[PDB]
């Protein structure tokens, strides 16, 4: 089962999930759909901002020069380090070439961007790919909770006889179990 | 490949076939894909020769192996369409495989091959009884896929919808306002077919295309239609309108109908998923130069779905 996990900045929610799934034997890639990489700063209206071409290590190094203390306190240096061990930089979903069975997005804005982008690529094959959203807040705790919920979802999907015939049913069960809503659509290659 | 330059391709192919026979897991597909490359691309004069040896794997127990066989049939017919004479039976039997994944793969392959065979029929000056019977087989297989709209499997329904979409486009004329995907520039379409063709009847095809459309519009108002099937259909209707603007009227009517009567079996999050797609496809038809005649109606739907005024304008000319 080939999964893509997609967030806005490809720093927190998608990488936490990237990490869990990958360690649990899934074939997983991660992306962000945002215009730029955003990272918390010394106040909620003062985030740090980067291009998607910027490396995790460059960010870390930048942040360590700015306020070593603060960026240790808020777990961000640890996050960047963890990210670096996965891959060298954040990836834009819009620049990816790859095929998935299942694409999970971490908020509705992101889901809209994933759908908008796939709906504007010319289909050559008409193979479907399933796109599912779960809203996960952009902090470490929720990111981690969200990764495990995603892991459980994928593990479930791996245990069904017929993904396409059962997936809506699974999602409604997950809705009942978590009280979180799961939007779901298909796009086409 | 060591000493690969000293080999004949037919030796290489036999070696690889025997190697694939020795392998008892899915890694044999890697081998069989090398064989495919060799006899389809490197030396297509070896295609007929080795056909049976590849088609024999259609009875492998592996799902993936059978999916590879269907893929091979597609590429083989693309290289030399006359092979459909001896492969249409294999393909139809694969369409009736016990595993849904193999069935869905056969549907996607027919989505590619129906239009290649029809071009074959249309380009032919003279047609054998065997070639007529092959077109009958292709054509009844199309009807079989249309009937899969009433399958009890959601994934098979989704794939049927994409086949029906392709058929409607193939069976109607390109016009001045058609947006044609670059991949599809050289696909046959209705206007391309001579009115006096000796075997293929223009008006028959025209009626079959309209009847495939009507089937689709019927299916969209079925009361238990699934979230996914309904979004697949809405997207197909948008493709159809953009490529064949004479149907835009039909499509807008469908969207109006659906907006006013959401199938009530959809769960809360499915209603949301569907509404978001309806909005997305509406904006999409709006951007199309031929939507001029429908612009007030599309605007009204968009406003009811909460589309901001500035977002509507953004999608005008």
């Amino acid at each position: 089962l080939r999964v893509a996990v997609v967030s806005s900045s490809n720093q927190n929610r998608s990488m936490e999930a990237h990490n869990i799934l990958s360690k649990r034997g899934f074939s997983v890639r991660s992306f962000g759909t945002g215009t730029h990489v955003k990272l918390p700063g010394p106040a909620p209206d003062k985030p740090n901002v980067y291009d998607f071409k910027t490396t995790y290590d460059q960010m870390y190094n930048d942040l360590l020069r700015k306020d070593k203390e603060l960026y240790t306190q808020n777990g961000i240096l640890h996050m960047l380090d963890r990210n670096k061990r996965i891959k060298p930089r954040p990836e834009r979903f819009q620049n990816c070439k790859d095929l998935f069975d299942l694409i999970l997005t971490c908020e509705e804005r992101v889901y809209d961007q994933v759908v908008e982008d796939l709906n504007s690529r010319e289909q050559e094959t008409c193979q479907p790919v399933h796109v599912v959203n779960v809203d996960i807040q952009d902090n470490h705790e929720e990111a981690t909770l969200g990764a495990f919920l995603i892991c459980e979802l994928c593990q479930c999907i791996q245990h069904t006889e017929d993904m396409e015939n059962e997936i809506d049913e699974l999602l409604q069960e997950f809705e009942e179990k978590s009280g979180r809503t799961f939007l779901h659509t298909v796009c086409f290659y | 490949v060591p000493r690969g330059s000293h080999m004949t391709t037919s030796e290489r192919v036999v070696d690889l076939l025997n190697q694939a026979a020795l392998i008892t897991n899915d890694s044999k597909i890697t081998v069989l894909k090398q064989v495919q490359e060799l006899i389809i691309n490197k030396d297509p004069t070896l295609l007929d020769n080795f056909l049976d040896e590849i088609i024999a794997f259609q009875a492998d127990k592996s799902i993936e192996v059978r999916k590879f066989v269907i893929g091979f049939i597609e590429e083989a017919c693309k290289r030399d369409i006359e092979l459909l004479l001896k492969l249409i039976a294999n393909l139809n039997m694969l369409l009736r495989d016990e595993n849904v994944n193999v069935v869905k793969k056969a549907i996607l392959t027919m989505t590619q091959l129906y239009k290649v065979a029809l071009q074959w029929m249309v380009k032919s000056r003279v047609i054998s009884e065997l070639q007529e019977a092959c077109w009958d087989m292709v054509s009844a297989m199309a009807g079989d896929i249309i009937l899969l709209l009433d399958s009890d499997n959601d994934g098979i329904r989704t794939h049927a919808i994409k086949f029906v979409e392709g058929l409607i486009v193939t069976l109607s004329p390109r016009m001045a306002d058609s947006e044609i995907p670059r991949r599809q520039e050289h696909d046959i379409s209705l206007d391309r077919i001579p009115r006096d063709h000796p075997y293929i009847q223009y008006n028959v095809l025209w009626e079959e295309g309209k009847a495939a459309l009507e089937q689709l519009l019927k299916f969209m108002v079925h009361p238990a239609i699934s979230s996914i099937n309904l979004t697949t259909a809405l997207g197909s209707l948008a493709n159809i309108a953009r490529q064949r603007p004479m149907f835009m009227s039909e499509v807008i009517q469908a969207y109006e109908t659906l907006h006013a009567n959401l199938p009530p079996t959809l769960a809360k999050s499915q209603v949301s998923s569907v509404r978001k797609n309806l909005k997305l496809h509406l904006l999409s038809v709006l951007k199309h130069p031929a939507s001029l005649e429908f612009q007030a109606q599309i605007t009204t739907l968009l406003v009811d779905l909460g589309t901001p005024q500035a977002e509507i304008a953004r999608n005008m000319p």
